[PDB]
């Protein structure tokens, strides 16, 4: 699961480095802004990646239930 | 680069007017007369021609079933 | 009749004129409401009116005091 | 034999023969026609005691003159819609049920008659330009199917049962036609032949 | 692979030449090496990336097999299908090819923003052929709309005089129309749930429920292969976008719309097509007559070829809304043959004539065989292969095209064969003119064609005379795919 | 574009008797039955010329 | 190598069964593919025939000519959405 | 799969004036502040009261 926190900081280095073009600054300013901004994004990105397995879950229930109601209309 | 072409003052004008022909053009009724023979008439025209035919045109491997030459001979004289 | 919007031509041509329109506007629905609950014994609708009341109360006093701020903010030179 | 041409139209309810008890064409534009009449004609009343009270003031003139209709707009508008409503109704009844092009034809006369009314100082082909214009949009607010399809829409039909909630079938092959949003994998060939026709690969080449 | 490998290299180059750009921008003045020589090393790397994206689809062409029937390359990637048929191979190949091309135009005719532009190039070949080799409608309508935001820039940012008003209509134009296509594209989405190509091509719809989805995307389809009366805005465009931009949107763009017919109209509406086949013959028909006497009343020089374009393509969707095998493989070799000559003309006329005299009125060139002969036996050469001389890849096209047409309608498919008059009337009298009577007295003795110039000749007529004389290299390729097209019941 | 924009132009301006009055106005399409819609869309496109 | 072609009919089938779907159309279309093969045979032996007899190529290629034209309209591409989509019994 | 499982989603059961969700969990008037027992036109009674409908969570 590493993998998916890893392009999750890559989109967290993307933003860093467009955001140097917005300031006009060049792309090496402060190296260790690059390690904030994809440490702030992993973080959003291990949580993004728990909110959507949440999702399945719920959604495999829901669908059982789906699954039911339309045996009954289609009957 | 050196401008190599001789840049002609009543060409320009020409080329304007051929390419703003838009803004004089107006709706009279020879306007009318034309608008109607192409946008209409003739695809009006070529569309019956169209659905007529489509479908009565068995051409693939036509077949002859009547004789082309004449048999026998009846002259004037 | 009002379906002409007679009631246009009873508000005067002034910013003041159109605050007193809005409450007597609402005085309509208050007493509308005061008319239902008291039919129908009903308490809880002259709770309602309890609260018309005074929610219209200080939809006044903000609308005065935009009223009263647009006022003075032309005569704002207050340079002597 | 005719043409096979496409039939690009939405679904509509259909009358069957009998129905459709016609609507009185006089009546009908008779409420149009008085009542918008006394509405247009009292707001004016009501907007000249407005330009009586205030004359001087800039902004209260400034919207007043907007709503302001000439003495023969006046006239035009009310006359308009209660042509407009007696077209409407009266083609209704001639079709056996309202159709775009009967939409189409009472809007672009009765603009026609209302257009050349309260906008006299104006070319004809102007005032037919701008009526043809108009017949186009009820054209299209008729085609398009009213505001709302209705019980035509496929929600309608999906709560009817006539919906693709069933899934597709190749051994279930259903003699008369599918309903409008109703989708199959396979079709009777008389089917085929009824829409395109014999000729062009058709049964024969 | 394809895709995956096709999009994150694309998306590294172009993050590699933005960081390499703006560096120095920071809050200091700039005089750096990259700027040296008009952006020349920027110029280099998009270059290599239109050479590079070519060898990634071979890599995939090696795989391709010509004896399956069905769409091989299948992949996932961003949640979307993919995948690659006989039929969407060849016009992919088209697109990359057409990149390095488009770039080497432009090498150094702008005034500047170099980086802009070739990131520009790249990023509208890469969303041009990645539209082929999606399998569903709505990315079909995805990539087939994205590419607006580019060209609208692009076209506003390097064009000529009238760059507003070309910018305003392509980017109108072909979204108030594909907007159409899109309407279509919900309402199966709606009913079937779902968009995909294969599950789609096995639904029957109601013959009304067929007629409004074909009016809906034959809308989206009849602008981007400008049919008439909805032509106007090409022949604008063309006369004002860079000429980097005028390759790409004759020789894709314009094909994106023949490939609109292959995957949405014929398989899924095969019954409402046959119905529509007469009336899309009668605009067609009229669409090549007019165009073509259009042509011959035109003075810019950039207009005049950019109407020939209408003329072959009207020819094209003549040919694939034909029913059988003859019409659809002519159709579809006419427009990879068109992709490459058309392209060809707009070098003559906006790349070469332009670059050296900036101005596209015809009544300063004539007797232009004196000084420049390179450059009049490739005009020669070029105006023959767009009419449709035997030896071309346009001949191939527009013969089986125009038999094809006759074989589904005899008597009004015949009219298709006014191409072969009329195409050389127009294009002949501008390339007589062009090289006839003494050296014009307004234009001034100059360099003939340049080495690059002639790379981008050769390098345009060379695919053009391979696919005529021997065409089955097209053909092997086609065969089993444009047999799935076609839809006739025989007893 | 430029007829219908320019009317529209015309319409935006900081007037409380403006506003009040297209409010009351709209009290209208409670009243009227809606069967009486497409009129009131003539009418608006009339005010419009 | 040479594929074998899945004879598979369009009446056997289920739609739903995408894989099975699939072989019946690629089986309808292999068939077609042949007739049109075994159609440039035929033309190729009247081609023969002609060239070889000269004046008398209207007897000694009579029956080939005769079947030639006979084969002609129906020994062509078609596709398969044609029968797919359509029940000839009904 | 997707095209099952939008399918389901997708459908919407109709809602007449019959069958719709309302989220009143308990009958009123248990007690009132003052006054109770009114005239006794109060016929339900909470010793027996039968169960209500509970509502349905998809999700368990
Ligand atoms: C460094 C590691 C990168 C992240 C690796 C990873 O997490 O795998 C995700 C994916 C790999 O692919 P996979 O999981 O097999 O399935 C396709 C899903 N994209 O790989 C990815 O999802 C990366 C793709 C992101 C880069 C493409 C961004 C698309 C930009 C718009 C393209 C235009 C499309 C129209
Ligand atoms: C003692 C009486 C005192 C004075 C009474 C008269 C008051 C003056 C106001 C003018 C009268 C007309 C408006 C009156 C109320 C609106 C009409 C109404 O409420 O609907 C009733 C009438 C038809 O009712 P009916 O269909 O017969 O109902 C039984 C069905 N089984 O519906 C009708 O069609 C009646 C005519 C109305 C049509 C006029 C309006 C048509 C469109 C013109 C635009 C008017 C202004 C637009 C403003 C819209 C703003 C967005
Ligand atoms: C009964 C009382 C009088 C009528 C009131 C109608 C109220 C409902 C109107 C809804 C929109 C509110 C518009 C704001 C109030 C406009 C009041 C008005 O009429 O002012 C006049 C104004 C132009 O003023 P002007 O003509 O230049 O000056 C007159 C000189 N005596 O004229 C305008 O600017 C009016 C046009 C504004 C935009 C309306 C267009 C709405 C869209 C309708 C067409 C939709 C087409 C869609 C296609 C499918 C459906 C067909
Ligand atoms: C269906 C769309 C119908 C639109 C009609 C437009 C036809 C037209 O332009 O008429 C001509 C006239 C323009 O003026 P002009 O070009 O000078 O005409 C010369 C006549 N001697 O036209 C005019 O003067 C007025 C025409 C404007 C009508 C536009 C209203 C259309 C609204 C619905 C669109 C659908
Ligand atoms: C510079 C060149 C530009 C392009 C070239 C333009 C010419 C191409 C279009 C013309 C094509 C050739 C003419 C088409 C007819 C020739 C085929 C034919 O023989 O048609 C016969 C067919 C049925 O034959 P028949 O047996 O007589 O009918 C009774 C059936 N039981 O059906 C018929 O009976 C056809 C009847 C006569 C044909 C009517 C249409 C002819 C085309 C008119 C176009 C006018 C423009
Ligand atoms: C100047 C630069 C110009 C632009 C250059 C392009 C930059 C490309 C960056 C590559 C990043 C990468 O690879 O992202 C990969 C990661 C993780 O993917 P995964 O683990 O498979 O998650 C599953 C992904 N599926 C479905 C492909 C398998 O996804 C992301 O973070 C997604 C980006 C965030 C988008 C916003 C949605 C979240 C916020 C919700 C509020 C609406
Ligand atoms: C550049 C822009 C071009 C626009 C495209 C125009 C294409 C026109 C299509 C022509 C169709 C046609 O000809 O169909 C002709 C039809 C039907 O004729 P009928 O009288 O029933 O035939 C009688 C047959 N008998 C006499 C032999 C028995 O006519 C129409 O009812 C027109 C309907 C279609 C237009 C709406
Ligand atoms: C395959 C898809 C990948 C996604 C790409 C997303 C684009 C964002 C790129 C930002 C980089 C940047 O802002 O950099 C700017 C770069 C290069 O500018 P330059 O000439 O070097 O600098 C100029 C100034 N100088 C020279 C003085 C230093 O130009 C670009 O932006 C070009 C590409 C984007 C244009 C169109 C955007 C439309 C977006 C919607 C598409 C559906
Ligand atoms: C192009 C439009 C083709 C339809 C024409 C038509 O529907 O034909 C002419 C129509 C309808 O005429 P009708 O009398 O209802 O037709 C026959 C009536 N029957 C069935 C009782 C015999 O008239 C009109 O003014 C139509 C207004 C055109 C609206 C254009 C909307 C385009 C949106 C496209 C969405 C995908």
């Amino acid at each position: 699961m590493i993998a998916s926190l890893a392009g999750w900081g890559l989109f967290g280095v993307t933003v860093r480095a467009y955001q140097q073009g917005i300031r006009k600054v060049p792309f090496s300013y402060y190296p260790l802004g690059y390690v904030y901004s994809a440490l702030g994004w992993v973080a959003f990105g291990y949580g993004f990646n728990l909110w959507t397995e949440r999702n399945d879950k719920l959604l495999e229930k829901r669908v059982e239930k789906l699954k039911e109601s339309r045996n009954l209309r289609l009957s | 680069g050196p401008h190599l072409l001789r840049e002609d003052a009543s060409f320009q004008r020409y080329g304007q007017l051929r390419d703003n022909l838009a803004t004089y053009w107006k709706f009279n009724r020879k306007a009318a007369r034309n608008v109607f023979i192409f946008l209409v008439a003739v695809p009006a025209g070529l569309g019956y021609l169209a659905y007529n035919y489509e479908g009565k045109t068995p051409f693939v491997g036509k077949r002859r079933t009547e004789p082309i030459f004449e048999q026998d001979y009846v002259p004037r004289k | 009749m009002d379906l002409i919007l007679l009631m246009l031509v009873a508000v005067g041509l002034n910013i003041i004129d159109i605050y007193i329109m809005i409450e007597i506007l609402i005085m309509g629905c208050t007493v509308n409401t005061i008319y239902s609950a008291s039919l129908d014994n009903d308490m809880i609708g002259l709770i309602y009116s309890l609260i018309q009341i005074i929610i219209a109360g200080v939809e006044s006093a903000i609308g005065l005091s935009i009223l009263v701020n647009y006022n003075r903010i032309r005569n704002s030179e207050e340079i002597e | 034999e005719q043409f096979h041409l496409p039939q690009p139209f939405w679904p509509t309810t259909k009358t069957k023969e009998g129905e459709y008890v016609p609507k009185d064409s006089i009546r009908e534009a008779s409420k149009v026609f008085i009542g918008s009449g006394v509405l247009l004609g009292g707001m004016h009343f009501r907007r000249l005691m407005q330009y009586k009270k205030g004359s001087a003031r800039p902004g209260l003139a400034k919207y007043l003159n907007l709503f302001s209709l000439s003495k023969s707009q006046l006239i035009g508008f009310p006359v308009a819609l209660g042509a407009f409503s007696f077209l409407s109704h009266s083609f209704a009844n001639l079709q056996e049920g309202q159709t775009a092009t009967g939409e189409f034809a009472a809007s672009s006369i009765a603009s026609l008659i209302g257009l050349s009314i309260f906008r006299t100082k104006k070319p004809l082909s102007s005032n037919v330009a701008i009526a043809v214009g108009m017949g186009s949009l009820f054209g299209f607010l008729t085609w398009a199917g009213n505001f709302n399809l209705g019980d035509n829409s496929y929600r309608a039909a999906l709560e009817a049962g006539n919906g693709n909630e069933g899934g597709f079938d190749n051994k279930v092959i259903k003699t008369e036609r599918q309903g409008f949003w109703e989708g199959v994998y396979r079709r009777p060939l008389s089917q085929t032949v009824e829409d395109l026709g014999e000729g062009r690969g058709i049964i024969t080449q | 692979m394809l895709v995956q490998n096709l999009i994150i290299f694309n998306i590294i180059g172009i993050v590699l030449l933005v960081l390499l750009n703006n560096n120095n921008n920071g809050i200091l003045n700039k005089k750096s090496l990259l700027t040296i020589k008009n952006e020349l090393k920027l110029k280099q790397i998009g270059l290599i990336i239109s050479i590079i994206n070519i060898l990634i689809i071979i890599e995939n062409w090696i795989g391709f097999n010509s004896n399956y029937y069905g769409f091989q390359n299948i992949e996932r990637f961003l949640n979307i299908y993919w995948g690659i048929d006989g039929i969407s191979l060849l016009l992919v190949l088209l697109t990359l090819i057409l990149g390095p091309i488009a770039i080497l135009s432009n090498w150094k005719n702008l005034k500047g923003y170099y980086t802009y532009y070739v990131i520009s190039i790249n990023m509208l070949v890469i969303l041009m052929a990645l539209n082929f080799i999606c399998l569903d409608l709505v990315s079909f309508y995805i990539l087939f709309e994205s590419t607006l935001a580019p060209l609208f820039l692009l076209i506003g940012i390097y064009g000529a005089n009238n760059k507003n008003k070309a910018a305003y209509y392509v980017l109108i134009y072909t979204l108030a129309s594909s907007l159409f296509m899109l309407l279509s594209i919900v309402i199966y989405y709606i009913i079937i749930n779902s968009t995909d190509y294969i599950y789609i091509n096995n639904i029957i719809l109601s013959i009304n429920l067929q007629s409004l989805l074909f009016i809906g995307i034959i809308i989206g389809i009849a602008v981007k292969t400008p049919l008439m009366p909805v032509h106007t805005w090409l022949p604008t465009v063309h006369s004002e976008s860079p000429l980097g931009g005028s390759i790409l949107l004759a020789g894709v763009i314009l094909k994106l719309a023949i490939y609109g017919v292959i995957r949405l109209l014929l398989p899924n509406l095969s019954e409402i097509s046959m119905m529509f086949t007469p009336i899309i013959y009668i605009i067609s028909i009229l669409t090549l007559i007019y165009s073509s006497l259009i042509t011959l009343k035109q003075t810019d020089l950039k207009v005049i070829i950019a109407y020939s374009s209408i003329s072959h393509l009207a020819v094209c969707m003549i040919g694939i809304f034909a029913n059988n095998l003859i019409g659809i493989n002519g159709s579809l070799i006419l427009c990879l043959a068109h992709g490459f000559v058309s392209p060809a003309l707009f070098i003559l006329v906006g790349g070469i004539l332009y670059d050296r005299y900036h101005n596209r009125l015809i009544n300063y060139y004539q007797g232009l065989s004196t000084f420049m002969p390179i450059f009049s036996i490739y005009l020669v050469v070029f105006s023959f292969c767009n009419t449709g001389t035997p030896l071309s890849g346009n001949f191939v096209g527009e013969f089986l095209s125009i038999t094809g047409a006759v074989i589904r309608h005899p008597i009004i498919g015949s009219l298709t064969a006014a191409s072969v008059l009329l195409s050389a009337c127009y294009q002949m009298k501008l390339t007589n003119r062009l090289t006839g009577s003494v050296f014009s007295q307004y234009l001034h003795i100059t360099n003939d064609v340049t080495n690059r110039e002639i790379f981008l000749l050769n390098w345009l007529l060379i695919p053009t005379i391979i696919i005529g004389i021997y065409p089955s290299f097209v053909t092997n390729i086609l065969n089993l795919a444009s047999s799935t097209l076609i839809y006739s019941v025989l007893i | 574009s430029t007829f219908i924009s320019s009317k529209l132009n015309k319409l935006v301006f900081l007037n409380i008797g403006f506003i009040l009055e297209i409010i009351v106005l709209s009290w209208l399409l409670i009243v009227f039955k809606v069967s009486l819609l497409k009129y009131i869309l003539l009418l608006i496109i009339f005010i419009i010329l | 190598d040479h594929v074998r072609s899945p004879n598979v009919s369009f009446d056997d089938i289920d739609y739903n069964n995408s894989q099975d779907l699939h072989n019946a159309q690629e089986s309808l279309l292999r068939e077609q593919w042949i007739r049109v093969s075994a159609l440039k045979v035929c033309r190729k032996a009247l081609e023969s025939c002609y060239k070889t007899s000269g004046p008398n190529h209207y007897e000694d290629c009579r029956e080939i000519a005769e079947k030639y034209l006979n084969m002609l309209p129906d020994h062509r591409i078609q596709g398969f959405l044609g029968y797919q989509k359509n029940d000839p019994s009904k | 799969s997707t095209a099952d499982l939008y399918g389901l989603i997708s459908f919407t059961p109709k809602r007449d004036i019959h069958h719709y969700v309302i989220r009143v969990d308990e009958v009123p008037g248990k007690h009132f502040p003052t006054n109770t027992t009114g005239n006794f036109g109060n016929t339900v009674d909470f010793e027996n009261l039968e169960p209500r409908r509970k509502p349905i969570n998809p999700y368990l």
